[PDB]
RNA sequence: GAUCAAAAGGAACAAGCAUCAAGCACGCAGCAAUGCAGCUCAAAACGCUUAGCCUAGCCACACCCCCACGGGAAACAGCAGU
């Protein structure tokens, strides 16, 4: 998405976040 | 029986035994248990991997094309069974964990490089 | 001022024959008529029959009538407490704002402020335009008349004024600065959108928002810096700030939009520059003491066409009075 | 067959508790501003409010101090500043306050919605009264307030069904199967409801 | 979640309109057993040879 | 409009005992005041006594007074326990 748009979700939940990854890996073997 | 708040959700129900349970779908009732009462005979499914590694599940789709279109509910598991067929499309329980798991080895190829 | 609903179209002259009316029917917790507290209201003859009403319309304020509390209902209070005293039951009236619930925004306001310079009332006259900033008001001419009350505070109190009341004053110069008329009405918006950003950095936005009516927005400083932009198109209290700031609970901001405690050398030259070009293009309380004068026609028009529109409200709810006692 | 009369007695003195002695809204929707729980009723909130009950206002303990309540106001959910930059936002034509509560709140009203700067008409009913996201505009910015400016395919098993009826059917028909979407409207999560459709508690 | 709020709506969207066709099929199969084009052939036959 | 489903209407639907053989308005007309005197039953009425049941299971009860305003009174016929 979009960040502005994530910056929305970052805007609601501080106490409460975690930090992720965006793409998962094309495959896994 | 009059059930105040009553609405189809289409279930699967256990009715093997310990240790190797088996569920069959009815057209369940909501407030009824797992194994009570339903609307309609459905076709079951296997949760064994067997001879051959094979994990059955049965659809006759003139009716479930039907029994929806009779206005029934639905609930987690089951929406991972049509998405997954092709007569339905996928739910966002597997879109996140199929790529999940993808983040769960994209920290494993590199838990595997850490050590290495 | 007085003498014009003084005419008013007689009934008659007893209050306890009503005392014992309205809490009995209080006491069966049914409503109570509209012209029945207005009629509570039009028989006071002494101080004690103020303070009886206070009790009643606090009472009244608790019915199955929440409105219905007609604006007359009102002003025939007004000429009650204009006539008496009009220096401590009246304002008390105005201090709970809630539990009597008047809201008095007509030219019924201005027989109300041009008569307390006439007794000159220094502590309190602070206090009433306090108390029309949460009134929504200022279609009628009271928008110079607002801001030369407090323009003759500005001179007599210099502090730090309160927790809110830096707030207390930017919103009665603002929405008085609504003015097309001079540069003056665009000097005096100035004021209010400088002491509602110094607030920014200091304590919150929701200073800005408590309970006068701002908005949940962050720019107000930018605002008057784009309308000093107009000033050019077409001041002494804003360089103060524009240092201080530079001097030395929930997140609202988006980690993209940028702090404003981070644009304090951009708010530096972003006012400075163009204040040359103010001098080059183009005190406070004498000149709007003209607008007293060359203003204020006195527009009783939309006050005497009221006061027959009064005779419009009451005669036709006592003719369903009337219809209400005969079917018995 | 044998009559059940005394249930039927119960049905209706039970059923004229339902209506007549009520605690009415100031009684039970009061809540505790410091463990934050409420008398009468004793439970407590979820984490995502337990300071917007604290901290930010309501519906009505705000319009309770205006002329005619503001007859013509307009007014915003907290997060439809927050979800929508674009305007969104409720208008009042009714109110129904109560007069039980000393600071007198609770009420109930209606009016006007907008959603997102789309507007519609025949006034239904205000949701969330009781909550205190809830924003007063003011009468300054109005007109600037104001600003607002098909098909998907089948399922995979479903397309092998249909063309290969087509042929049954006689003739082939490749034509690409594309059901319509534009029939079926997109109605998000926080577009309020029918509050008559809620009974009280 | 933001895409999967999508991926919640994507999943609405299509198989609700899937579900106006599940509902008018079998009441196109309420339509072709009472109203159909050989049903109106029952209609009169069933008097046709009974008469 | 389907789905599901009360209430309601109608037809069904246990056991033993005629040493339970008569029940006692149990009927109908008329928009309505009112009218007629009928209705059920030996092809089992009416009443006792026994029983959870016509098992993808259902019905009934939820300390008692069929119910529960009310009263008795302070109630595991939830699990584990006594
Ligand atoms: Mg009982
Ligand atoms: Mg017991």
């Amino acid at each position: 998405p979009p960040e502005r748009e994530l910056s929305r979700l970052r805007r609601l939940y501080q106490g409460h976040l975690q930090e992720e990854s965006g793409p998962p890996p094309e495959s896994m073997p | 029986k009059a059930y105040r708040g009553g609405h189809l959700t289409i279930r699967l129900a256990l009715g093997g035994c310990t240790n190797r349970p088996f569920y069959r779908i009815v057209a369940a009732h909501n407030k009824c248990p797992r194994d009570g009462r339903f609307v309609e005979q459905l076709g079951s499914y296997d949760p064994l991997p067997n001879s051959h590694g094979e994990k059955l599940v049965a659809l006759n789709l003139d009716r479930i094309r039907h029994w929806i279109g009779c206005g029934a509910h639905l609930s987690k598991p089951m929406e991972k069974l049509l998405g997954l067929a092709g007569f339905f499309p996928l739910h966002p329980m597997m879109i996140t964990n199929a790529e999940r798991l993808r983040r769960k080895r994209a920290r494993e190829v590199l838990l595997a490089s850490q050590k290495t | 001022d007085s003498h014009k609903w003084e005419a008013r179209e007689k009934e008659h002259y007893c209050l306890a024959d009503l005392a014992s009316l309205m809490d009995k029917t209080f006491e069966r917790k049914l409503p109570v008529s509209s012209l029945t507290i207005s009629r509570l209201i039009d028989n006071i003859s002494s101080r004690e029959e103020i303070d009886h009403a206070e009790y009643y319309l606090y009472k009244f304020r608790h019915s199955p009538n929440c409105w219905y509390l007609r604006n007359w209902t009102i002003h025939t209070w007004i000429r009650q407490c204009l006539k008496y005293d009009a220096q401590d039951k009246a304002l008390y009236t105005l201090v709970n704002k809630v539990q009597y619930g008047i809201f008095p925004d007509n030219f019924t306001f201005n027989l109300l402020m041009d008569s307390f310079i006439k007794k000159e009332n220094y502590k309190d006259a602070l206090s009433v335009v306090f108390e029309v900033m949460m009134q929504e008001a200022f279609e009628v001419p009271s928008t110079q008349l607002l801001s030369l009350y407090v323009l003759f505070h500005c001179l007599a109190k210099k502090t730090d004024f309160s927790w809110e009341e830096e707030r207390n004053f930017g919103a009665s110069l603002l929405l008085p600065g609504l003015k097309q008329k001079n540069s003056v009405g665009f000097s005096s918006q100035l004021y209010g959108y400088a002491l509602l950003g110094k607030v920014e950095l200091q304590q919150g936005l929701r200073a800005v928002y408590h309970n006068m009516p701002l908005i949940w927005k962050p720019g107000y400083l930018d605002r008057a810096l784009q309308v000093m932009e107009k000033v050019a198109a077409s001041e002494a209290l804003d360089v103060l700030g524009a240092v201080l700031k530079a001097l030395t609970k929930l997140v609202e901001q988006l980690d993209i939009e940028e702090t404003e405690q981070s644009k304090l050398p951009q708010y530096l030259e972003r006012f400075k520059a163009l204040h040359s070009k103010l001098q080059a293009l183009g005190l406070t309380t004498q000149l709007v003491k003209e607008k007293l004068s060359t203003c204020e026609a006195e527009d009783i028009a939309t006050y005497e066409q009221n006061l027959q529109q009064w005779h419009l409200d009451l005669v036709q709810l006592i003719q369903r009075e009337q219809q209400q006692r005969e079917q018995a | 067959v044998r009559p059940r009369l005394i249930a039927e007695l119960a049905r209706r003195v039970r059923a004229l508790r339902e209506q007549l002695n009520r605690p009415r809204d100031s009684q039970l929707y009061a809540v505790d501003y410091e463990t934050l729980t409420r008398p009468f009723s004793g439970r407590r909130l979820p984490v995502r409010a337990w300071a917007d009950v604290r901290r930010e206002s309501r519906l009505l303990q705000l319009l309770g101090r205006l002329p005619l309540f503001g007859l013509g106001r307009l007014v915003t959910r907290k997060s439809w500043l927050w979800q929508h930059d674009e305007p969104c936002y409720w208008r009042l034509t009714r109110v129904r306050p109560d007069y039980t509560a000393q600071n007198l709140d609770h009420g109930k009203a209606w009016g006007i919605l907008t959603f997102k700067g789309k507007t519609e008409s025949e006034a239904r009913e205000i949701e969330h009264v009781m909550y205190h996201d809830w924003r007063l505009v003011p009468k300054h910015e109005e007109e600037a307030f104001t600003a607002f400016t098909a098909s998907v395919p089948y399922p995979p098993l479903l397309r092998a069904m249909i063309i290969a009826e087509r042929q049954k059917n006689g003739d082939t028909s490749t034509e690409e199967p594309m059901l319509n979407v534009q029939r079926i409207r997109m109605e998000p999560w926080d577009y309020p409801a029918k509050q008559e459709d809620k009974g009280r508690a | 979640f933001f895409v999967l709020m999508e991926r919640y709506q994507h999943y609405r969207q299509t198989v609700r309109a899937l579900r106006m066709e599940f509902v008018s099929e079998v009441q196109r199969k309420v339509h072709e057993a009472r109203a159909g084009v050989l049903a109106e052939r029952k209609a009169l036959k069933d008097a046709a040879e009974h008469r």
